[PDB]
RNA sequence: UACCUGGUUGAUCCUGCCAGUAGCAUAUGCUUGUCUCAAAGAUUAAGCCAUGCAUGUCUAAGUACGCACGGCCGGUACAGUGAAACUGCGAAUGGCUCAUUAAAUCAGUUAUGGUUCCUUUGGUCGCUCGCUCCUCUCCUACUUGGAUAACUGUGGUAAUUC
RNA sequence: GGCGGCGGCUUUGGUGACUCUAGAUAACCUCGGGCCGAUCGCAGCCCUCCGUGGCGGCGACGACCCAUUCGAACGUCUGCCCUAUCAACUUUCGAUGGUAGUCGCCGUGCCUACCAUGGUGACCACGGGUGACGGGGAAUCAGGGUUCGAUUCCGGAGAGGGAGCCUGAGAAACGGCUACCACAUCCAAGGAAGGCAGCAGGCGCGCAAAUUACCCACUCCCGACCCGGGGAGGUAGUGACGAAAAAUAACAAUACAGGACUCUUUCGAGGCCCUGUAAUUGGAAUGAGUCCACUUUAAAUCCUUUAACGAGGAUCCAUUGGAGGGCAAGUCUGGUCGCAGCAGCCGCGGUAAUUCCAGCUCCAAUAGCGUAUAUUAAAGUUGCUGCAGUUAAAAAGCUCGUAGUUGGAUCUUGAGGGCCCGCCCCUCGGCGCCCCCUCGAUGUGUCCCGCGGGGCCCGAAGCGUUUACUUUGAAAAAAUUAGAGUGUUCAAAGCAGGCCCGAGCCGCCUGGAUACCGCAGCUAGGAAUAAUGGAAUAGGACCGCGGUUCUAUUUUGUUGGUUUU
RNA sequence: CGCUACUACCGAUUGGAUGGUUUAGUGAGGCCCUCGGAUCGGCCCGCCGGGGUCGGCCCACGGCCCUGGCGGAGCGCUGAGAAGACGGUCGAACUUGACUAUCUAGAGGAAGUAAAAGUCGUAACAAGGUUUCCGUAGGUGAACCUGCGGAAGGAUCAUUA
């Protein structure tokens, strides 16, 4: 009777970009509520025992979260299924390994070891800039990190290098034309490159014509456009599969290569 | 979860010319029944139409190329098709028996310890051969090019080299109890 | 696999259905050696349901005055541990079933700038900006009041999670 | 400089858009009835200083008050099965609209006060019928099409039927309650205690459906929480649903019976491929088994691994269907004699039965095969593609005539290279213009020019009448399905996989492609095609302007006054 | 027309059964509101236990006050507040008839199909002994007959200066 919200979640009718299997396990990790909307989010337990595969059972991953070896956004995590969204660093506190959650142009999460220089700041394109009560301006980013006292020259869609040690925002990068933007969603997922064009409509439904690095020019809406810094200026490393765009006849030339070429 | 049939049924029940034509392929290649005829008959109708549809596609289509060059390669990695022709016109010209020769059974009859294709199905079924480090028990196995280069005696066939089971021992018991008088 | 086959009639050409003809998916007839997969109380009873069981849970961190257990280690409240119990949360979800509803569900697309939301993610917590200081006399800040469970026994109860 | 002249500085966050944020003043109140810790664990300090006041982390929990997450519920567009032997429907009960407020999480005839007579239908409304959960998707069909969606997914709906409350963020919860209505229990007669469409299981119904199983390990779930619990689920059982692989023995030797062959005039002989059949087997096997064992997993279980055993035969020994045709294979053999039966249909049987009934032989498929029913095709016997309507079914008695559905013609765009391009009959860019920081003469500012922003006006463009249409993209659950990587020992399939190093490589490494999106929409290219536009007793372009007049506000430092551009 | 089955029809029985409505009735049942005061504390004062002060610096016990106890007191006048209960609110529902639908009994009625070799006459087919048939209208046991207007689907595509 749907007498309250579902507190359960099973597999395959699950997001495919998490790269889960078929009905081999009849339940999903089911990420918690938090900073990002639930489909953007990625459970730790998929990244731990299904991507890095240091564990094999769930009660270990609970105890690994009781080991508290996991710092997402520089903040101590004991959640097996933490709602971590985009450009979220994951500090594996025992192996000394930082990994920032960014998407590929193939369509998969990138196990992507950024430098620890790049782990202190993550670039959050802002969600709102609001004059709160008693006349106080604010910035709140897409991970809902309510930050008082913004910058006095920023406007909408500016990217803040979010100090993951503190919050309490550091320097910004203004929303500018031609910025590097990892285009995410639809047929343009994981595509980085300059903007070069934006289209506006009163009301809703604005498209953004993006020409990426490979030369694929495409008009895909600003919801699909997450700015990651400045044009021809990345701020973390580029993910696997080049993070721009790949063709499938070339991808067989990719998939034939390092299998039986290593060790 | 998901299953399918690997054989096929024609819409004509008794077409005796076909029914004795199917008796040929069993007798020419060593098959179990008409299902082993109908198994490759189930495949080859799809193979020609997949060759037909890619032929009717516009050229320089990746769904024509990248699927098709796989389908070119998949038909050549098993060695049924040769890629010296390598176009959809000739893939419309393939047949059942090109696969039957690339089965494990006939290659045992072509190469190795098979005197008959009755005998050639037996050597797979009674596991006298290893096609790899692999006791392979399936006669409808259809092989690849490299697969025809490692078919040996099995190490569970105690004749031609192998650990004794109970049979060469029984054949020893034919001389050590069949001739040992107990 | 883009097919037909048989049947009108004295014979013939038609129309034309008949019946053969393959797919199927239950019911079933008969039969079945291995090894891999597996639908299965929907049809009929959204029938009644016997019984078995289907959401529990303590953190170094709510309250230890367990009659417990373990100790000298005890006093200011002291126990190591800790049933319970009170307190915190789920229990609504899950599973099951489709009877039902014919623009209704539902599906695709949209919007709440009409609406509410545990939880989580983040800010917000000195003050009455001093009653132009009760908040220095309002003297309770080193902290408040009473009031219950467990505990106990009296118990009553054909019977009761009384 | 107590000002009269004349000038000068001359100052607010977001939305496409809210009477948005923000501001302030006047307050308002919320009582048992908004708010800012009377808490709990871990642990380091400073003390004009000795036990306290100063104080710091760890995290416990809490709330102020919002972002969030989860969404919810309502509102938009597009989309559903059958019926006109359903044509008009809807409100006396608000039907529909407004206004006003009530109330509700809130929009709202939500609701009434009140007012209005609305609102809507042949495009089949209104109503009735449908096992109508719907859809993702499913089966089949060349295509066109046709059947399914209770069914491992999504969303909806109920837990016997309603009603009413409750809890909490979320429930009219039937693994709540309250009562009712239809059922079920104890009763000692007072009362008490109950709803498997949870897992099972049971009955019941039927043609038709398995454990009253095991485990919380795997999966997840809830917690105060690693801990636990879970019939969720996992696990096996049940289990020709159905699917996948494919056995029940080869193999020669022997011999014959020969076909080449060689000899031979042929005959015939030699001669194998042999395959049946012979007596056989000969080594040669194999699980079908049995079985130590390793394995397996919650424990298992099976699997695979197997020491070992398990085939010369009538074996370790396949079936289910058919022979009258259609329809393959008995003009068999016997019996039967229009009987018994058979035969989907066409048909046998009435005595020399190819239809029976059997034998035998053969055929067919095959661990299946056959039947029943169902539906898809075949079926162009529903004909959209693509039916037929003189005489086989099918032009109304005839005509007008609306819906209906169809409809006549007709307006303009050379070069580059061996096609390609733009052309012809203001918001951006931007040749210009002036302003401005000015660029090359010049380094609050000119005259190469807005190129920088522009502003205006161009080639260009809002252009001018627009769409249908087509095209571009976005968007377009997953599964599915198409299909890539992928040796599942083949395969059903999975999402895989592959290495070197001894095993210190303390590793290295491929991957898990791409296709699909009714519509409606969106997007932007096209503008043919189909509709579509204007100037008609004159209108459109040009600041042609004119005279009138309304008013909007910048500067006159400012304000005030009026006055104008 | 005889044998004779099937089938709907229709049907007395204002047959019965089941379901959906609907009038009105009753309204459970909780919700709102009106309450209610079963009752439980505070303040009170009487008295002492302590403290203080105003018998008292013996400011001390106690009077007194604070408070501790305690009860009375006005149970004042409060704080809480029960069952009940108010009227609505939704409304289970049932009743009452109406009402429909479904199912079925249903004597029987009346037929068709089937059903065949029972029976009349010879409809009509050859022009079928009166060529066929329509519409309609009567007739005729029945096949049918006739009239009125048709038609060719007749046996006529053909009668003239």
């Amino acid at each position: 009777m749907a007498r309250g919200p579902k507190k359960h979640l099973k597999r395959v009718a699950a997001p495919k970009h998490w790269m889960l299997d078929k009905l081999t396990s009849v339940f999903a990790p089911r990420p918690s509520t938090g900073p990002h909307k639930l489909r953007e989010c990625l459970p730790l337990i998929i990244f731990l025992r299904n991507k890095l595969k240091y564990a094999l059972t769930g009660d270990e991953v609970k105890k690994i979260c009781m080991q508290r070896f996991i710092k997402i956004d520089g903040k101590v995590r004991a959640d097996i299924t933490y709602p971590a969204g985009f450009m979220d660093v994951i500090s594996i506190d025992k192996t000394g390994e930082n990994f920032r959650l960014i998407y590929d142009t193939k369509g998969r999460f990138a196990v992507h070891r950024i430098t620890p220089e790049e782990a202190k700041y993550k670039l959050c394109k802002v969600r709102k800039i609001f004059v709160g009560t008693k006349g106080i301006p604010h910035l709140v980013t897409h991970d809902a990190r309510t930050i008082r006292y913004p910058d006095p020259l920023i406007k909408m869609n500016d990217t803040i290098q979010i100090d993951l040690e503190t919050g309490k925002i550091t320097d910004f990068i203004k929303f500018d034309t031609g910025n590097l933007c990892m285009v995410t969603g639809g047929a343009n997922l994981g595509r980085i490159g300059v903007i070069t064009n934006r289209e506006r409509h009163p009301g809703s439904f604005d498209v953004v014509h993006v020409k990426d690095a490979n030369g694929n020019s495409f008009a895909t809406r600003l919801s699909n456009i997450f700015v990651i810094g400045k044009g021809n200026k990345p701020w973390i490393s580029l993910p696997r599969g080049k993070g721009i765009r790949l063709t499938i006849a070339e991808e067989r030339d990719k998939r034939l290569a390092a299998k039986q070429s290593s060790g | 979860w998901v299953c399918r049939k690997t054989y096929v049924t024609p819409r004509r029940p008794f077409e005796k010319s076909r029914l004795d034509q199917e008796l040929k392929l069993i007798g020419e290649y060593g098959l179990r029944n008409k299902r082993e005829v109908w198994r490759v008959k189930f495949t080859l109708a799809k193979i020609r139409k997949a060759a037909r549809e890619l032929l009717t596609l516009d050229e320089k289509d990746p769904r024509r190329l990248f699927e098709g060059n796989a389908l070119l390669r998949r038909l050549v990695r098993i060695g049924v098709l040769d890629e010296g022709k390598m176009k959809l016109d000739y893939i419309l010209g393939l047949k059942i028996e090109d696969f039957l020769e690339r089965r494990l059974q006939t290659q045992v009859f072509k190469l190795g310890l098979a005197k008959s294709i009755h005998h050639a199905r037996v050597l797979i079924r009674q596991r006298h051969i290893r096609v790899r480090k692999q006791v392979v028990n399936i006669p409808s196995f259809i092989v690849r090019l490299d697969s025809q280069k490692h078919i040996d005696f099995s190490l569970r066939s105690p004749y031609g080299g192998g650990r004794p089971g109970r049979v060469k021992r029984k054949n020893a018991k034919k001389g050590q109890g069949g001739a040992g008088a107990g």
